[PDB]
């Protein structure tokens, strides 16, 4: 942990406030490590593969793949687990 | 089906239950015609899911434990499935195996 | 020495060859340029868009210079006359305009 | 000795295009890259045309008569299709890109979005016998001077509303008398133009642009002209519209956006019924069901198509194609259902009946290169590039296990024991094949004595032998199972690059580099089979090939080869254009199939990488039911199966074999004689006659007079049947009466009649087990409510 | 017309 | 333009405006990137160290790395000389397949050399670790004939 | 090609196609010229014919690949003088009811009881994934730590 | 409460689960289910028992299948 | 005219403007350009300064590019003229 040796921009209600409304910034980076190589993967793979590599690709969502929809997570579940 | 899950649940609960049983007089008639059986029996399994405790609440009523009674005679005949799935696993699996 | 062009995007784009840098950047604000023109007296570029408005526009300026509706209807192209007195355009509800810059 | 033909695209659901309901409202029609195929919601079924186009297809419609289908590519080039019976009416090239296709709502007349210019055509009567020049161009329009967006028709069948890039949407009418009546030209917008839309009344115009505005058009009086009373705007923070839609009888508006979501609106309110975001992909298309209460969306990029029942809030189709090509299928061990596998590295349960996605799996990081079932067929186990092999349970769909080499071995095939115990895997690059434990996930030891990577491996199902394969130019016989552990090689001319391993265990077919098929005994380990594949196979010149196709040499040999369950046939495929069905004892071609037709693939006919799509098959296996077979490519799953039956094979039939004797054989009630010469003229239909008519109370009588010969036919026939038959009791009696009185005969000959007792346990195991599991379950719901004493 | 053409107030308040 | 003359150069200057490794220094460089911001992840992160480890082990896998190596390395061994000798035709030389890049080239266009069971007729092709081991002539090669025929091994029944 | 039908070309200048299945002649032409040539075409839907006069190939469109053509015999005699509805189609429809005392399903796909049987969860799956001027503060965080050593120390809201 | 948890205990082993079934039934026979819901501690033995008694639903069902091999023996003797 | 005529094999056997009201739009945008150019009375009196304020119980002028009677497009119909660049 470090402590900031300059203004803190917010004020002491701006402080407190935050305070009534595993670090973002860090899966930041995790997000943004992901895509480079995604991006790194791709285009070594294209000049190492003999055959076709296709490239890698608010509002509630739907979420279209289903890893069944009629099965209860609880039917999933051992008699030993429970 | 989604309309028959609206169906089933909607039907009314207050006494004397007359919906209730006039459903179940209709399943039991159904099930003597002996045609769409599983459609036949799955109504009837989402009818206990939806008023079993309605049901259960009022057994000793006795419009609901005659038409009750009923439908049990006549599910009680269509058993003899069971006992024909049951044996052609029995040969199926010992034909194929030994 | 530059290069100008106009898009659907609307950015206007002000690329100098001899130095091969891209001069300024900018965004009409007017939608994408249907007509481009551009006047030999003053060197300032005319753009045209669905709302009619002929927006004269140069590299230095962050903002138009001039901004004209001449025709109801989007201006499909501007012409300038040599001498430059004189501007002519066509618009898409087949009104002909001739103008004084 | 069966015709087998291209049925149904599966691992693949939509690519672009427009998408298209049924007028019925029960079906959807989505065009799938070269072919279109239809799915029906009601009965959760799908099939895919025969028909193929030169190119992909860019624009369908489906007339309001449901007679006449049209297709387009992105070349021009239509295809008139008869819907009812799915056989191609006419060819046609309109020689122009032609953006949209929309039959008239009177179905006379279909009109074509080409470029800036709008034609109308007269549509053929099917009823008329099959004419050489039916297109007759009825118009062709053009005042636009940008690409025209889409077109919408009148109810009426009057009037056109067509939207371009042009920021304007203009009206037309398809009466030359009525011209003065509709020739405006409606401006405002900001943007391109996407979608103009009457009222039902007709009365009011909405016209949508790309910048998310909706302006709403009335006559009024200022003596009377058109404009813009109301106006709404789509306060999208970036998203831009991408494809729009209107049901006039419920005034509802669909709204595809570039950011991958949707809004359903209630004009002339502007009331935003629902919001819910299909993805961070464009929303590339948009259809609304004749009802109105059915909502399909297309999104292009991971190939998305799904159908919104907004009415209830309920997904009636949602189903992902894979995004890449799939690498490998492997069959349930009784058929109901296939498992594909993907370069991206996931794997995909498909049911077969319904034919779509029941669940999906993201464990494996990077490709996975082959899939298997158990013999029991609970289990599943896959082989991935990322280094591990993973079992899945196929009851409770989760991985149970996770196997991995000591220094992540990279696995290209794997096989699995019969009794669901030993896991075995090869690699490339260790020429050593890992050997493990199911039950506890150790290392049971490491199979060495290859020279060369190992290509494909497999354990014989009866006798739990395991043959290798490598590059090695040889081929290994391990009984690893035992007190003392064999190795038996066998070499080979040429390097092996698939392996099939007979269902009785006692011989082993090879595809190798030289275009050979070779056939060893396990036991003798001594050559008994060979055929040529060189001559046969269909490659095509690449665009970039400076040498010519006959000669090249690039692929004429079969990356995966299997048998069939009978045994007397080998399916083989390869990086070809070609899959060739050959029979085993005789060693010849009995048929070969064109897996593809589109140009676009590469096959078909310094530091930048030329590198385009080429058309290969990668995995093709047999199903268990012995009817269809399926071929993983490119494009997706290819089954191909023998349903239609249009063929007539007779078996020892003979001049006093007649369909009309045998209905005489019935009405005299001599049902075995009716029975056997229906199955000696091998109809279907008169099969199926007899099958009914017979009484309950004949039906032993019969069962145990049927001969032997015809016994492996009739069985077969009741597994068929009764898995869609709704006669479940008057079925089973057959399988009862059969399997009593010529049981023992099975017994005795159990691979005669493998497929035949496979598909009855399925019938009995997946439609006959589940009605009693209910059934039961009543049974005691029923019980417990009236002896239990009910609450005070 | 259009050429393309074809061819009691419940109140709210309530007392408790 | 024509040659500037002195005091044409000095007045104006840089106004030259209207074999490529563009893309191999496009490679160089986003390995670059990673590692550097690798680097500024936390080092006791699980999701940094096995996100090296692939790095490592995957330009390992291809021969850009002819030994494993650390990420400190990562930043000097790479280079654009090491993706092009892993090119195919750089790799025909180095096995005396070819005698020149340029004949080598020929040779991968018309068709005459196969890696493993597949052609490439891409020069541009680079190989792997695993795989360079199988680079070859196709078995139908007249190429292959002459091989054989000098040596006097040249056997028919291989058709080679 | 499907190997169920014979059509046969004579010098009486007609042509007749004959069902092999019930082994009769189904239909009969009179051809102003012999045919001296009668090919079906791979896919069945043409068939050409080639005859005594005239240099071209006459072309004929398989009607049967577009619709069903009964199987009744002709009659002999009219044709000369020019010169059991299932069975004559082909096809079968099942019964919906053999006998009344054996059980019979619904006639429809079999996946609509176990739709019917977990349709609660269905929907439960297929939902979709989703200050004042004064605050009130105190204890800790705001330094008053004396208060929570003495002991002085929203579901509703959300409800 | 006791009893089941006891009951809980020896539906886990198959060797012992038809004395922990009857016991369970004469509960729900022989008691007001509506008093044995309120108990507290009840729900959450009562969770686990299910998966259980369901596991032994699943075998025994199998053990009648299996069964009638002797009815095909005796078919077999009618022959 | 809006409608091609083509003579081919396969055919020739045998316009109003509608839109929004761009003047207004103009004619908005015209205001909108004087008053920012033109010069602004800014009012700088401090509520409370000297007085009660409370719920009980000074104007500067600041220089413009371009005052509005000055403007060049003043006069000029249809045209605007930004004097502020």
């Amino acid at each position: 942990f470090e402590l900031s040796d300059v203004k803190s921009s917010k004020s002491l209600a701006e402080i407190y406030e935050d305070d009534y409304t595993l670090s973002e910034e860090l899966q930041k980076a995790h997000s943004e490590i992901s895509e480079l190589y995604a991006n790194l993967v791709y285009k070594l793979d294209v000049l190492s593969s003999v055959h076709f590599v296709p490239k890698p690709a608010e509002t509630p969502t739907i979420s279209m793949e289903d890893a069944p929809l009629y099965m209860s997570n609880a039917s999933s579940l051992a008699p030993q687990e429970i | 089906p989604a309309a028959v899950d609206l169906e089933i649940r909607s039907l009314n609960s207050f006494e004397p239950f007359d919906e209730i049983v006039w459903f179940i007089d209709a399943l039991t008639q159904g099930l003597k015609s002996n045609k769409n059986f599983e459609l036949y029996e799955t109504f009837m399994s989402l009818l206990f899911k939806a008023h079993g405790d309605v049901i259960h609440a009022n057994n000793k009523n006795q419009d609901i434990a005659s038409a009750l009674q009923n439908w049990e005679d006549v599910h009680k005949k269509e058993d003899r499935l069971d006992d024909l799935v049951k044996f052609c696993m029995g040969v199926a699996a010992f034909v194929t195996t030994a | 020495y530059l290069l100008v062009t106009a898009g659907e995007t609307g950015w206007l784009k002000y690329h100098d060859v001899s130095t091969g840098q891209l001069v300024s950047e900018l965004r009409t604000k007017a939608g994408p340029t249907m007509a481009m023109a551009q006047n030999p007296w003053n060197a300032v570029m005319h753009l045209g868009h669905s709302n009619g408005t002929v927006s004269l526009w140069s590299p230095s300026m962050p903002e138009p210079l001039v901004k004209l509706l001449s025709a109801r209807g989007p201006v499909n192209s501007i012409a300038i006359d040599r001498s430059g007195y004189y501007m002519a355009t066509t618009g898409a509800d087949r009104s002909m305009k001739i103008w004084d810059i | 000795k069966s015709d087998f033909k291209f049925s149904n695209l599966l691992g693949t659901v939509y690519r672009q295009g427009n998408i298209t309901f049924s007028d019925d409202g029960k079906q959807l029609l989505s065009p799938v890259g070269n072919r279109v195929s239809v799915f029906d919601l009601i009965n959760n079924k799908s099939f895919t045309f025969e028909y193929e186009h030169r190119k992909n297809i860019a624009a369908i419609d489906l007339n309001k008569q449901g007679t006449l289908l049209i297709s387009i590519d992105e070349d021009g080039r239509a295809i008139l299709v008869n819907f009812k019976a799915r056989n191609v009416l006419h060819h046609f090239n309109f020689k122009e890109k032609c953006s949209a296709v929309k039959f008239s709502p009177d179905g006379r007349l279909f009109a074509l979005a080409s470029g800036r210019f709008l034609q109308i055509w007269k549509t053929p009567d099917v009823n008329k016998d099959r004419q050489f020049a039916p297109f007759v161009r009825h118009r062709v329009h053009a005042g636009h001077f940008q690409d025209i967006t889409s077109l919408t028709w009148s109810q009426d069948s009057r009037f056109i509303l067509t939207t371009s890039k042009d920021l304007s949407a203009k009206i037309w009418s398809v009466d030359s008398e009525e011209k003065n009546l509709a020739a405006t030209t409606f401006n405002g917008h900001r943007d391109y133009v996407m979608g103009a839309f009457f009222s039902h009344d007709q009365e009011k115009i909405y016209t949508v642009s790309k910048d998310g505005a909706v302006f709403v058009w009335e006559f009024t009086k200022r003596k009377y002209s058109w404009r813009i009373t109301k106006k709404h705007f789509f306060y999208a923070n970036q998203a831009k519209v991408k494809c729009v839609t209107f049901h006039p009888a419920t005034r509802l508006l669909a709204v595809g956006f570039t950011s991958g979501e949707f809004r359903l609106y209630d004009l002339p309110d502007f009331t935003l019924i629902q919001q819910l975001s299909m993805g961070q992909n464009p929303v590339n298309t948009v259809s609304v069901n004749q009802t109105g209460e059915w909502l399909a969306f297309g999104s292009s990029k991971l190939g998305q198509l799904l159908v919104y029942e907004w009415q209830s809030e309920s997904y009636i189709l949602k189903q992902q194609g894979h995004f890449d090509s799939t690498n490998s299928l492997a069959y349930s061990p009784d058929g109901s259902r296939v498992v594909t596998a993907s370069e991206d590295g996931k794997i995909k349960v498909w049911d077969i009946t319904s034919g779509f996605c029941l669940a999906t799996f993201e464990e494996h990081t990077s490709s996975v290169t082959a899939v298997q079932f158990a013999k029991r067929g609970q289990v599943m186990f896959s082989s991935s590039l990322d280094g591990t092999v993973r079992a899945w349970d196929l009851i409770r769909y989760r991985n149970f296990r996770t196997f991995t080499g000591t220094e992540r071995i990279q696995f290209n095939c794997l096989a699995v024991d019969p009794s669901g115990e030993v896991v075995c895997a090869g690699s490339l690059d260790n020429f050593d094949i890992h050997v493990w434990s199911v039950q506890t996930g150790q290392l049971l030891d490491a199979l060495s004595g290859h020279e060369g990577p190992v290509s494909c491996l497999s354990f014989s199902q009866e006798n739990s032998v395991l043959a290798s394969a490598s590059w090695d130019k040889t081929i290994r016989i391990w009984s690893i199972f035992g007190r003392s552990q064999q190795v038996e090689p066998i070499e080979v001319y040429s390097d092996v690059l698939a392996l099939s391993m007979r269902p009785d265990g006692k011989e082993v077919a090879v595809s190798t580099l030289k275009g050979q098929i070779s056939i060893f005994n396990i036991e003798d380990a001594k050559q008994v089979g060979n055929i040529d594949c060189r001559k046969d196979i269909i490659s095509g010149r690449f665009n970039q090939d400076r040498f010519t196709a006959k000669n090249s040499e690039r692929s004429k040999f079969f990356t995966t080869i299997h048998y069939s369950f009978d045994g007397m046939a080998i399916v083989a495929g390869g990086n070809n254009n070609s899959i060739c069905l050959y029979d085993v004892p005789n060693e010849v071609l009995l048929k070969r199939f064109i897996v593809s037709r589109n140009m676009a693939l590469n096959g078909t006919l310094l530091s930048t990488r030329k590198m385009r799509p080429e058309v290969r098959v990668t995995s093709v296996q047999f199903s268990p039911t012995a009817n269809a077979f399926a071929a993983a490519s490119t494009e997706g799953l290819l089954i191909y199966s023998t349903n239609d039956t249009i063929l007539f094979d007779p078996f020892d039939l003979d001049v006093d074999v007649t369909p009309h004797s045998t209905v005489e054989a019935l009405r005299e009630k001599q049902f075995l004689n009716a029975l056997v010469m229906a199955f000696r003229l091998n109809e279907e239909y008169l099969i199926n006659k007899v099958y009914e008519a017979i009484p309950i109370k004949e039906i032993p009588l019969v069962a145990s007079n049927i001969p032997a010969i015809y016994l492996p036919r009739i069985l077969k026939f009741i597994g068929d049947f009764a898995i869609e038959s709704q006669h479940i009791e008057f079925n089973l009696i057959w399988i009862k009466a059969l399997l009593s009185a010529s049981g023992g005969y099975i017994n005795e000959h159990k691979y005669l009649f493998s497929t035949a007792m496979r598909s009855i346990q399925r019938f009995i195991v997946r439609v006959a087990k589940e009605v009693v599991n209910t059934t039961t379950d009543n049974k005691y719901t029923y019980r417990f409510l009236v002896s239990t004493d009910g609450s005070m | 017309v259009a050429p393309t053409a074809l061819k009691d107030d419940d109140d709210d308040v309530l007392l408790d | 333009v024509r040659k500037l003359k002195h005091h044409e150069q000095k007045l104006l200057k840089k106004v030259d405006f209207l074999e490529d490794y563009h893309k191999y220094n496009r490679i160089c460089g986003d390995i670059r990137r990673l590692a550097n911001k690798l680097s500024l992840l936390p080092p006791t992160d699980p999701f940094r160290r096995k996100h090296e480890q692939l790095l490592l082990d995957k330009l390992y896998a291809m021969g850009v790395l002819t030994t494993k190596s650390k990420i400190s390395d990562l930043e000097n061994k790479v280079t654009v000389s090491a993706i092009c000798r892993r090119r195919l035709p750089v790799i025909m030389h180095r096995l005396k397949m070819a005698e020149t890049i340029q004949d080598a080239v020929k040779f991968i266009e018309q068709g005459h050399v196969r890696v493993g069971p597949n052609l490439i007729n891409d020069p541009a092709y680079l190989v792997t670790r695993n795989m360079e081991d199988y680079v070859t002539w196709v078995d139908n090669s007249k190429i292959k004939k002459t091989l054989l025929r000098y040596r006097n091994q040249i056997d028919d029944f291989d058709f080679s | 090609p499907e190997g169920r039908w014979i059509v046969s070309a004579s010098l009486d200048s007609t042509i007749r196609t004959w069902d092999l299945p019930t082994g009769g002649c189904i239909d009969g032409i009179i051809v102003d010229n012999v045919a001296t040539n009668v090919k079906f075409s791979p896919n069945g839907d043409l068939l050409a014919t080639t005859h005594v006069t005239g240099n071209g190939i006459c072309i004929w469109t398989n009607r049967a690949q577009f619709k069903t053509v009964s199987t009744r015999t002709i009659d002999e005699s009219e044709f000369a003088r020019m010169a059991l509805n299932d069975i004559d189609f082909n096809t079968y429809t099942s019964l919906e009811q053999i006998d009344k005392e054996l059980l019979t399903l619904s006639i429809g796909p079999r996946s609509k009881m176990n739709t019917l049987l977990h349709l609660d969860v269905i929907r439960k799956r297929s939902k979709p994934k989703e200050l004042p001027f004064f605050l009130q503060l105190s204890g800790e965080k705001v330094g008053d730590e004396a208060s929570v050593r003495e002991g002085i120390a929203h579901r509703r809201d959300q409800e | 409460i006791l009893l089941m948890k006891r009951c809980r205990d020896w539906n886990t082993n198959a060797k012992t689960h038809t004395i922990a079934q009857r016991t369970i039934r004469c509960i729900l026979m022989h008691h007001n289910i509506a008093k044995l819901s309120e108990i507290p501690g009840m729900v959450k033995i009562v969770d686990a028992i299910i998966p259980y008694t369901q596991r032994h639903f699943t075998r025994v069902d199998n053990l009648v299948e299996q069964s009638y091999i002797l009815d095909y023996a005796l078919v077999e003797m009618d022959k | 005219s809006t409608r091609l005529k083509i003579v081919d094999p396969y055919g020739g056997s045998d316009e109003a403007f509608a839109g929004d009201d761009v003047v207004a739009e103009f004619q908005e945008e015209k205001k909108r350009v004087i008053d920012d150019e033109d010069d602004k009375e800014v009012d700088t009196t401090l509520p409370g300064w000297g007085e009660w304020a409370g719920a009980g119980s000074f104007i500067k002028k600041v220089k413009g590019v371009v005052n509005k009677d000055k403007r060049r497009d003043k006069n000029l119909q249809n045209v605007i003229i930004n004097e502020k660049v």
